[PDB]
RNA sequence: UGUUCGGGUCGAAGCAGGGCUGUGAAGUCCUGUGGACCGUUCACAAACGAAAAUCCUGGUAAUAGUAGCAGCAAAGCAGG
RNA sequence: CCCGAGAAGGGAGGUGCAAAGUGCCUGAAACCUGAUAGUGAUGGAACGAUACGGCAUGAAAGGAUCUCUGGCAUGAAGGA
RNA sequence: UUAUGCUAUCAGGUGGAUGGCUCGGCUCAAGAGCUUAUGAAGGACGUGCCAAGCUGCGAUAAGCCCGGGGUAGGUG
């Protein structure tokens, strides 16, 4: 009931003013949109949703439509990323049994992939207007996903390291394989992750 | 409330000043006297504002032209102030003793700056009828001088 | 600096636009002159009674797609160089002199300026608003 | 609908600012003004007075799924 | 200690600025010197007045003396040497913060001090 | 807001006045002030664009040094 | 330290990167005071658009086969 | 030295817009959910060295006692 729990009367005509609901003790205008602490003609709703849908066959082609774009070097090079390696990127399933940060850097060092980490490190800048105040105080970059087929520690060494994003073969949505809308995201997969996806998303 | 800077900018070298904070007195009174004594001498200026204090002299008033007859002499309309000739006879004592504490020479100085800034304003009332007050408010003034060894 | 390469078409095109731009309106609101509340953009007149909406000729010029200048010599700077906005010392490699002058943003500093214009001076492409 | 087409238009597509007024500019609310003044249009829609036939109960009822044999 | 879900600038500038004042304590932290961290095993340790202190930032970078007093509602130490002058002329303490200081001596007559630095 | 590339104490936003570009909505640069934040590619959203409602709130003109400071109890002067 | 009846206020002189001088960040317009340019006590009005002149300015961001004055060659409609 | 004025710009006054900041607001989700005749919620009055308002407290009156945590300052 905001800018309404009043009882504002109007004064009618012949009192020489406008004809908008007043205090019934005083000449100040109340309740109407264009009076001062007056409500709001058409603010935002809480039961309004907001929710958006799309069919699951659709929405399956789309995810293997962006999982198949990581293979081509074009959309990956022209859309942001730096790399020196063989596309599509697989290691061998040990690399799901990496358990400290400095190995998994090694191994990014050692794959020509360590490049990007430093690009999303390093281009971590504050962000410009109201978002500071609310929470969202840098904008931050996409250096690289890892695959990987079981819950495994590798989840949990590869994590800090910045921009990287680490996730099982059963997580995979549109937004870790498309930021922005933007397909061609550097990816490294294993051999247990190739295995599932035999039919996995047909 | 607080202090003022200067329209005008004189060389500190052959230059002094002074200002009226705040003073209670009509705006436009004052500015006529401020018409009438810009570029005298401070001698001059200070037996002018004696003999008008005394009611012997008149000034005359161009811009405000109300509520006045023509005086006596060769002018048209014009008046008696007698709190604002006050209120500038005290800045002017002000601005010649701080011209002398510079090492100048007051006798043969000029007033080749005079003007007014009015400020704040209190806001009173007074009832009228039929259940209406109307504003009534305590105008002040700024005063400012500069006197200058240079005609 | 690299010589501006004005073809005879393209400089006949550029005297053309100079004479033209030289005797066009300035495109002013109504009583934009009488009212103090209102800003000297252009807004298009809307009532029906008014005299500048009618199209009366004393009132002023409607805009219309009839002043618009050649499709050749369109946005050129006045002295016949195209100008592209440089915010990095990362975007002078993509740059030609001989029809291209660059012109450095304003909010850049002035050591990453000192830089921008050494590596000008040096790759002869001519610099609008440079401090000297 | 599209309400920056309408910024400086003033009666946003609708004539004079006399119109959309409320419900006496549609006529009366609803299916109002059933045959005194909207009974064309009502007789267009598919929503002609008038009461016509029975209706058996739905325990005894039945409906029949069918294949042809082609 | 307040976790990861108080990633919010206003849940944050709430907790220190309404704090209760055995809170305010901990906010007098500074650095160790090499010697009192190898030989006590903290990384850092309080500021307590009695020890001296090695200024880091600011005007006075590298002097040294002892901390002649310490507020905890304000949030500031004041030191030795570190002064400004008043207009007529009057050398008056000018207050720090202890985390652009570093702790070379430590002043032990407490008894429950070393207890109270480490576990 | 998501994403790509950036600027700023060797001076950001904002404000006052100017040069150039665009048919135009507008953009960009220069000078004075200011003392800490601001953009951009591709897309997506909305508590998104004011000259008018005897519009609302705040500030402030002219009228104007004007009316009033009389009507029923016209009260003061000398010396200290 | 000087003026002032002064716990008012002003001047000089200091603090601070910077007066930011106490309801003290930035500090717009209306409105008011002064200065500068043009005009002005024989003069007719929607306050302006277009062309030609006087006076004032034209540092930066605008021009240098550009501005001014002429000669020569080709010259559409028209054409003495 | 053309007064009273008109137009434009600049310097100052008044005023508090714009920008930047913000221990406040609002919405959703997860928890938790009764108390009082052993005198409640709410109110009046009092209570501070200098103390008017708010907050806390009750003639033991910005407070007293015990156990734990905390460590060098405290007096909303
Ligand atoms: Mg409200
Ligand atoms: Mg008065
Ligand atoms: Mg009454
Ligand atoms: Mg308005």
């Amino acid at each position: 009931y905001s800018g309404m729990e009043t009882s504002a009367r109007g004064w009618g005509s012949g009192r020489g003013v406008s004809h908008v609901p007043r205090l019934v003790n005083s000449s100040r205008a109340a309740r109407v949109p264009h009076a001062k602490g007056g409500r709001r003609a058409h603010p935002p709703k809480p039961e309004a949703d907001r929710s958006e849908k799309v069919n699951t066959k659709e929405r399956r082609y789309a995810i293997r439509s962006a999982i198949a774009a990581t293979t081509d070097p074009t959309l990956v090079s022209l859309r942001g990323h730096i790399f020196e390696a063989e596309l599509p990127i697989v290691a061998v399933n040990d690399l799901e049994s990496l358990e400290r940060t400095k190995q998994v850097i090694e191994f990014l060092e050692a794959a020509g992939l360590y490049e990007d980490v430093l690009r999303a490190k390093y281009g971590r800048h504050i962000r410009a207007g109201r978002g500071k105040l609310r929470g969202r105080k840098y904008k931050h970059k996409k250096s690289v996903l890892i695959v990987a087929g079981e819950n495994t520690p590798i989840l949990k060494a590869a994590r800090n390291l910045s921009g990287v994003d680490v996730v099982t073969v059963d997580s995979l949505n549109a937004e870790l394989l498309a930021p922005g809308t933007h397909a061609g995201r550097l990816t490294v997969w294993t051999e247990s992750a190739i295995g599932k996806l035999e039919g996995a998303f047909q | 409330m607080a202090r003022i800077n200067y329209s005008i900018n004189g060389d500190p070298e052959t230059t002094s000043k002074a200002m009226g904070s705040e003073l209670h007195i009509s705006p436009k009174k004052s500015r006529e006297v401020c018409c009438k004594i810009k570029g005298m001498k401070a001698s001059e200026a200070r037996k002018f504002l004696e003999d008008v204090i005394a009611m012997k002299q008149a000034v005359p008033f161009k811009k405000h032209h109300d509520g006045s007859g023509h005086r006596k002499g060769p002018m048209a309309a014009g008046k008696y102030p007698i709190s604002a000739s006050k209120e500038i006879l005290k800045v002017l004592k002000n601005a010649e003793s701080n011209a002398e504490y510079k090492g100048l020479e007051p006798a043969n100085m000029y007033i080749i700056h005079a003007a007014i800034q009015r400020g704040r304003v209190i806001h009173g009332f007074m009832p009228r009828a039929r259940g209406r007050a109307t504003p009534k408010d305590t105008e002040t003034v700024n005063i400012e001088m500069i006197l200058s060894e240079v005609r | 600096v690299s010589t501006l390469d004005m073809d005879p078409e393209s400089r006949r095109l550029f005297n053309v636009r100079k004479v033209q731009k030289g005797k066009k309106p300035q495109f002013k609101r109504t009583c934009s002159h009488k009212f103090k509340r209102l800003d000297d953009n252009w807004r298009r007149p809307r009532g029906s009674q008014g005299k500048q909406r009618r199209k009366y000729v004393s009132k002023g010029a409607l805009v219309q797609v009839g002043y618009g200048s050649p499709a050749a010599v369109k946005g050129l700077h006045p002295s016949g160089y195209s100008d592209v906005l440089i915010s990095s010392i990362a975007e002078l490699e993509l740059v030609d002199p001989s029809y291209e002058a660059i012109r450095i943003a304003g909010t850049i500093g002035a050591q990453k300026k000192a830089l921008i214009l050494a590596k000008a001076e040096e790759a002869g492409i001519k610099v609008l608003n440079s401090g000297r | 609908m599209d309400t920056k087409k309408f910024r400086g238009s003033r009666t946003c597509g609708g004539g004079t600012h006399k119109n959309r007024r409320g419900a006496g500019n549609r006529g009366g609310r609803g299916k109002a003004g059933g045959c005194k003044h909207h009974f064309v249009r009502a007789m267009m829609r598919g929503y002609s007075y008038g009461k016509h036939g029975f209706k058996r109960p739905d325990e005894v009822s039945r409906d029949v799924s069918i294949v042809n044999v082609g | 200690m307040i976790a990861m879900v108080s990633k919010q600038p206003r849940k944050q500038r709430k907790a220190r600025y309404a704090a209760p004042l055995h809170i305010r304590q901990k906010f007098m932290g500074a650095r160790l010197s090499e010697a009192l961290t190898k030989e006590y095993g903290t990384r850092s340790a309080a500021v307590i007045t009695g020890d001296t202190v090695k200024v880091m930032r600011g005007d006075f970078k590298g002097t040294e003396g002892k901390v002649q007093s310490v507020s905890l509602m304000d949030g500031t130490i004041t030191v030795d040497g570190v002064i400004s002058t008043k207009v007529d002329g009057t050398e008056v303490p000018r207050p720090l913060n202890p985390s652009n200081v570093m702790i070379t001596k430590l002043e032990m007559k407490d008894g429950r001090r070393a207890s109270s630095i480490k576990k």
